[PDB]
């Protein structure tokens, strides 16, 4: 029992984890993030 | 009477196991293909 209460504790924060790296990824063109899109071009093709 | 009878109930307690090989489903081995993917 203390091993399943362990499990939904790591499975929560599992969860949460993954849901924390999403942002990493490019899903599509690159620099998967934020200002370094931006500093490259900040224009009408940024943002799209 | 005190009359006897059958009756009977499915239940449904399980389903098939089912697994899905992510990025197989989603392409065959074309290479760059798969690495789109990646990206």
């Amino acid at each position: 029992a203390l091993a399943k209460i362990q499990s939904v504790v790591n499975a929560n924060a599992q969860a949460l984890n993954s849901l924390l790296q999403q942002l990493f990824n490019k899903f599509g063109a690159i620099s998967s993030s934020l200002q370094e899109i931006l500093s490259r071009l900040d224009n009408l093709e940024a943002q799209v | 009477n005190f009359t006897i009878a059958g009756h009977e109930e499915f239940i449904q307690t399980s389903s098939p196991k089912v697994t899905i090989d992510c990025s197989a489903f989603v392409c065959s081995n074309y290479a760059a293909c798969h690495d789109l993917l990646s990206e």
